[PDB]
């Protein structure tokens, strides 16, 4: 799994032609050590590859890989502002707001332009994470129509729509830690779903996707919220650890060859 | 009046020693069971069981809705799993420091 | 004149700047009206013209200073049997003259060439009669570098030989003369500058080397002659007053940087190798009741290192054998 | 709310200057019953050392409490100060007399300061700096008071001169809201005298020096919302100073340190800090209402310990600095008592907890919602039986999944670092901007 | 009115207590001796010139500094000496745009 | 606390330190030791107004916010040319030169 200028252009073809099937064998495995011999890469290809690759994991319901892809395009240092760096920080907030409730901090080796120029220019995205911590669907709807002019000029339409449904799913998972068997009528007041009939339809979508495990008790008009009865004692879990450890022993062997090469060349 | 102010603490220390010699054999002992053997009312039993557990002397949990003292003999581990959480937090902050030295 | 860069030339300033410097060196008084105008002329000259004039003023004064120090050294060489009294007047007139020149040239040192001799270590420059160039340094430090070339000339065997003679004279008393003896000792300490290592190499060879040799040979022939002539009562009282006057003489002549070094060599010749004679007579002193004879053995043994526990073991066995005899 | 029962003699004789006037005006503006006595005692302080800034602000509140018929003070004052006592009124010939008399005292002290400097006496200059610093405080010159105390630092020669000088800068830094400068000055005043002289002030001690340095720092740490650092230093002070001429009263240090440690420490830490230490026992013995709180918290008596907390809340609200801290410290003590009570339990009943806290079933359900998100416990509310159950995950589920998620990010960040270092080898730097 | 004053006190001194500064437009700036120790060029004149440190004839001749530049220099010396060895509020110094460019050249010359 | 004043008289300023509310007669004694002139011949003025010996500086208008060390206040000086006052008006400072237009 190597990287080059050809691999960066392959991700651009998947953006125009909406078909993420060929982009699966070339993105499911992490890549390292680019192919270099006479010069075939540039700084613009390293920022356009991570920006185009993050959009594939976003639509594929793969938020675990989308957060890592969008983080590499921000940590790259620069001297001024650019269109790629601006769209990378705006999408970093919308992705982190779906998984957790607050935006993750930036590393120490990040660029200073993001925290001095991109941060004040992205005032419409920074205020969105402040209201998300309060968990209020009435106040979140007022920010969509207010910042509608900013989401259209920055071609960010569709990414903010996933955060609207994420607040309703977060309130259901929040009641699982506090409450246990809440009534169907009481669940339509905190989450605000207008009627108990709309509450039974929203909880059924999380069962098919696998975000939470619950059981609807129609005999009493309530709903139960239990945890996952998995002690991780199946023999299939041991094979996942052995398969994941095969990539750790290979990454250390590759770093030993690069460390001996630098020691051969004279340094200060 | 000097010894009268300490007559209450001496009576509470005796009830703690008897509860230790009786909770070892009985796994899930009843709450009214220890009150009948001690010949005391149930008003001070609920207040003494809270102070005994918080003082790291009596293990288990008190269940007022069932009058049964829970003592799971085959409960989950807590001596080995408490070290894996600290190793994960230390290795997470260490990876962010070794990667920040190469811009 | 003004703070803005003007067009002040170099020929219209050196004719008046050299007159003020020559009339102020060698401990000479100058008019205050002319000394105040020298500060406004240096600032209006370095910033004038597109080319910086600071690099030319430092090299112009370096040639005149090198030709003035070497010329004054030949005058002192003509006078003989008086080098110990003329070196003090030459050092006192040069220390005050270089202090007023460094105070006036304090702006040129903080602007052009700010580094000193800490990053340089050239043994060829500064030692010997050279009139070519000098290492880049400040004005206050340039006068100290021009003072080391006056001691390497064939004169160190005369000035140092005549200076240590008056210090060795300790039988008469203190003090013959303090303004002359101390005036030459301080010239070897202030002349040391900064280098790449410790500056304790040049000072230890032109002063600390002949002093530790002549002093150790004077007290060795004195204590050895008084021991075979005078008795033990007079030998202890004579070495006590000489060692007490040596520490006082070092406080008014030498520097505090070499206090424990001179007193260590003086005690190595008085009571040191001859410990077999002082310890043998100390056994008869403690056997009786003598307060004056015992006090002379405690002060001499206190200055000598690892000498206090030696007398403790001798006094312990003395009282142990005396108490057993009375029983 | 307010409390009509409050001793105003001790609360006014503890401080002086601007602190005595501000502490008396806050009581009259909050307590309608204690308004006449609060404004009368505050007007008596303006007679000594007259001024012009604090003489027109006190009279503004007296005219709005007697002439206005919207308040209860109308049947007794009758819109006139002639009612029992005769407080100093404000007329035409009074605004000029309060300004000419204050300026005359300033010219006499400033003329004597120039004579003391010419005599080359460092004792007369340091003594005159204390009289000028306290004179500019009541007049209104907040910047002129710091210039007099700063010049007295160069006239010190003993350990008592540094302590008396550092205590004056703290009084000016309080009005300027400079909490960082107070913590930087208490450390210098503790290293010079080596903590209560070098022998402990002879044998018997009447006014301890350590108590003065420990009481001035507690006021700046409490206003900065630092209950953890303020409760760790107030336990070292002992009751040996007999009130204070310009500091906090000895009846308030037990409440300042007793309420701060009650929210940050549990029951085991209280028996070793505020109980085992003999220095804090003298302060708790003066007020028996504060010592019973620690004993009730250790015997698992949360029912009687809560009723005594709200009884003294009306008296603490009448203060000036402790009043804004009744909404941040009270919510932490109630939250800490609920966590320690649920530790031995695991299946508490809602019907038994509602009758113990003097509440109802409707108020008990709302308290459990704010106890899971804010607290550190893990309880489950079962609405089918109104019993607070408990449903926790396995220990191997939250450990194997957390370590696996960290291992995936460890390999992703390590492989991404090689991509950044790969372009740095073939001479390819940043060329995007 | 009230208050005891001192006849021979305060900052009263002879000719050696105050120094003289000659400007370029004919102005005479007479300030204290302790206030002129902040700079380096003025302090070097009092230590010299010269074997006479004190002679009741101390003066400073500045042919490059006029009157409006030395007016703020004398005020800067009092502001620097008074606002030291203490811990009080330090207000901002009013600096004009036309003077800031001239004060920078005078600060490098006076070594302050 | 302390205030600084300048005594200007015909392009000749005199820097003298005094207290905030000190007597006017004490300020004239300091100038005697520096000018070798009797204090009865000097006359202190404040904005073209004759002062009194019985008054003080704090009663006229010499406060801490006015006679700041960073910006002192002008104090008039008048000698005795015959029997009345001598000087009364002074001369202001010079104007700044032309600024370099290449920097702007």
């Amino acid at each position: 799994n190597q990287l080059t200028s050809i691999h960066a252009d392959l991700c651009q073809l998947c953006l125009l032609a909406k078909c993420f099937k060929p982009a699966l064998p070339y993105l499911d495995v992490d890549m390292m050590d680019i192919c270099k011999e006479n010069g075939a890469y540039d700084a613009k290809h390293f920022l356009c590859y991570y920006y185009y690759g993050g959009m594939i994991y976003t639509g594929l319901k793969n938020f675990e890989r989308a957060l890592y892809f969008y983080e590499q395009a921000i940590t790259t240092p620069a001297m001024a502002v650019s269109h790629i760096m601006l769209e990378s920080y705006k999408k970093y907030i919308l992705v982190s707001l779906i998984l957790l409730g607050k935006v993750q901090q930036l590393p120490k080796y990040t660029s200073q332009i993001v925290g001095r120029f991109i941060k004040p220019l992205s005032n419409a995205y920074h205020e969105l994470a402040q209201v998300y911590s309060t968990n209020n669907p009435s106040e979140l709807r007022n920010l969509v129509n207010k910042h509608s002019e900013t989401f259209t000029r920055d071609n960010n339409m569709g990414l903010v729509k996933q955060c609207l449904s994420s607040l309703y799913k977060k309130n259901i998972q929040r009641l699982t830690k506090t409450f246990l068997t809440l009534s169907l009528q009481d669940m339509a007041s905190r989450v605000q779903l207008s009627g108990p009939q709309e509450a039974e339809k929203y909880v059924l979508h999380m069962i098919e996707d696998g975000e939470i495990f619950a059981s609807i008790n129609q005999k009493d008009g309530m709903v139960s919220f239990h945890d996952n009865p998995e002690k991780y004692n199946n023999p299939a879990m041991l094979h996942n650890i052995d398969q994941e450890m095969l990539k750790c022993i290979e990454l250390d062997e590759r770093l030993k060859a690069m460390d001996q090469e630098i020691t051969v060349n004279p340094q200060f | 009046p000097f010894i009268r102010e300490h007559i209450e603490e001496l009576l509470r220390n005796i009830r703690t020693q008897v509860l230790i010699k009786l909770i070892k054999p009985y796994t899930r002992i009843h709450i009214p069971f220890i009150s009948k053997e001690l010949n005391i009312d149930v008003a001070d039993v609920e207040s003494l069981l809270v102070q005994c557990i918080l003082d790291n002397t009596i293990h288990g949990r008190i269940d007022q809705v069932n009058q049964l003292l829970e003592l799971d003999h085959q409960k989950r581990g807590g001596a080995r799993y408490t070290a894996l959480d600290k190793w994960t937090n230390q290795l997470n902050s260490l990876n962010q420091a070794v990667v920040s030295k190469l811009a | 004149m003004s703070l803005k860069p003007r067009v002040v030339d170099f020929d219209e300033t050196w004719n008046k700047l050299l007159t003020t410097i020559k009339a102020v060196v060698m401990l000479e008084y100058v008019e205050r009206a002319t000394w105040n105008d020298r500060f406004s002329d240096i600032y209006a000259l370095c910033v004038a013209y597109p080319e910086p004039l600071g690099e030319r003023l430092y090299t112009e004064t370096k040639i005149f200073l090198e030709n003035h120090v070497r010329h004054l050294h030949k005058r002192v060489l003509e006078s003989e049997e008086q080098v110990l009294v003329m070196y003090h007047r030459y050092w006192e007139e040069y220390s005050k003259g270089a202090d007023y020149m460094d105070c006036l040239y304090r702006y040129l040192n903080t602007q052009f060439i700010k580094k000193n001799k800490l990053t340089e270590a050239d043994l060829q420059y500064g030692y010997g009669g050279v009139d070519m160039n000098e290492p880049l340094m400040e004005i206050g430090e340039l006068a100290l570098d021009m003072w080391r070339k006056l001691m390497v000339e064939p004169l160190q065997a005369i000035l140092i030989r005549m200076l240590l003679r008056e210090i060795k004279n300790d039988r008469g008393g203190e003090d013959p003369n303090q303004k002359v003896i101390h005036g030459v000792i301080n010239s070897f300490v202030h002349v040391e500058q900064y280098k790449k290592k410790f500056p304790l190499k040049f000072y230890q060879e032109i002063f600390e080397s002949p002093f530790l040799t002549e002093t150790g040979e004077y007290y060795k022939q004195e204590a050895s002659n008084l021991l075979q002539e005078s008795n033990c009562s007079q030998y202890m009282e004579k070495v006590l007053g000489r060692l007490k006057d040596e520490e006082i003489r070092c406080r008014k002549y030498l520097h505090p940087s070499s206090y424990t070094k001179v007193i260590h060599e003086c005690q190595q010749r008085m009571v040191a190798d001859h410990l077999q004679f002082l310890h043998a007579e100390c056994h008869n002193i403690i056997r009786q009741e003598k307060k004056n004879d015992m006090a002379n053995m405690y002060v001499l043994l206190r200055a000598v290192s690892t000498g206090l526990p030696h007398m403790i073991q001798e006094l312990q066995n003395h009282i142990h054998d005396e108490g057993l005899r009375a029983t | 709310v307010e409390n009509p029962s409050l001793d105003l003699e001790q609360y006014a004789a503890s401080y002086s200057g601007l602190m005595r006037i501000e502490r008396l005006q806050f009581i009259a503006d909050h307590c309608p019953t204690l308004r006449v006595e609060a404004l009368k005692m505050a007007l008596s302080f303006v007679q000594r050392t007259f001024n012009v800034d604090m003489y027109e602000e006190i009279h503004r509140k007296l005219s709005e409490a007697t002439r206005s018929s919207l308040r209860e003070l109308q049947n007794a004052p009758d819109a006139i100060p002639e009612s029992g006592v005769e407080p100093p009124a404000l007329d035409t010939a009074w605004v000029e007399a309060t300004r000419k008399k204050a300026l005359l005292k300033l010219e006499k002290l400033d003329t004597d300061l120039k004579n003391y400097k010419g005599n080359s006496i460092k004792e007369s200059i340091r003594r005159g700096h204390d009289d000028l610093g306290d004179h500019y405080l009541d007049c209104g010159d907040l910047s002129n008071a710091l210039k007099c105390y700063s010049r007295a630092r160069d006239y010190c020669t003993s350990a008592k001169h540094v302590i008396n000088m550092c205590l004056n800068v703290i009084k000016v830094s309080v009005y300027l809201q400079n909490w960082s400068h107070v913590l930087s000055y208490v450390s210098k005043a503790e290293s010079t005298p080596e903590i209560a002289e070098q022998r402990g002030e002879r044998d018997s001690q009447t006014q301890a020096i350590l108590t003065k340095l420990k009481c001035a720092a507690g006021l700046a740490e409490l206003a900065a919302r630092k209950y953890k650092q303020a409760a760790k230093c107030l336990l070292l002070a002992s009751f040996d100073h007999c009130d204070f001429p310009e500091l906090l009263s000895p009846s308030n240090v037990a409440i300042y340190g007793g309420l701060c440690a009650l929210a940050t420490f549990d029951r085991q830490e209280l028996q070793r800090n505020v109980i085992s230490s003999s220095s804090f026992k003298l302060f708790l013995e003066l007020e028996p209402q504060v010592r019973d709180i620690i004993f009730k918290f250790y015997e698992s008596k949360y029912a009687s310990c809560l009723k005594m907390l709200d009884e003294m809340k009306d008296n603490l609200l009448l203060d000036m600095y402790l009043a804004p801290h009744v909404r941040t410290l009270y919510t932490q003590i109630r939250n800490r008592a609920l966590i320690q009570y649920f530790s031995p339990y695991v299946s508490a009943d809602m019907h038994r907890m509602a009758a113990a806290f003097n509440t109802t079933v409707a108020a008990l359900e709302d308290e459990l919602t704010q106890l899971i998100l804010e607290g550190l416990i893990s309880a489950r509310v079962d609405s089918h039986s109104k019993i607070l159950y408990a449903r926790d995950v396995d220990q191997r589920s939250t450990t194997f999944e957390k370590s696996l998620l960290m291992g995936k990010e460890f390999q992703r960040r390590a492989k991404a670092m090689m991509l950044r270092a790969a372009v740095l080898r073939n001479q390819i730097h940043v060329k995007s901007p | 009115m009230d208050g005891e004053e001192k006849t021979y006190g305060g900052c009263e001194g002879p000719d050696a207590m105050y120094v003289k500064l000659i400007s370029s437009d004919g102005h005479e700036f007479i300030v204290k001796r302790e206030h002129a120790l902040t700079s380096g060029t003025i302090k070097a004149m009092l230590s010299g010139p010269g074997q006479f440190a004190e002679n009741e004839t101390n003066e400073v001749n500045f042919r490059e500094i006029p009157s409006h530049v030395l007016s703020k220099v004398c005020m800067y010396f009092t502001y620097k000496v008074r606002y030291t060895n203490s811990s009080t509020e330090i207000p901002e110094f009013p600096i004009a745009p036309e003077i800031a460019l001239e004060l920078l050249m005078a600060a490098n010359f006076l070594d302050c | 606390m302390d205030v600084f004043l300048m005594i200007r008289r015909h392009k000749t300023t005199i820097f003298t330190d005094a207290k905030e509310s000190s007597t006017v007669f004490e300020l004239k004694r300091i100038v005697e030791g520096i000018l070798k002139r009797p204090p009865d011949e000097q006359r202190l003025y404040k904005d073209d107004q004759l002062l009194d010996d019985g008054k003080t500086l704090g009663e006229c208008g010499f406060t801490s916010q006015t006679a700041r060390p960073q910006a002192p206040a002008t104090v008039g000086l008048a000698f005795r040319a015959d029997d009345t006052f001598e000087a009364l008006c002074i001369e202001p400072f010079s104007s700044p030169p032309e600024l370099p237009d290449v920097m702007k």
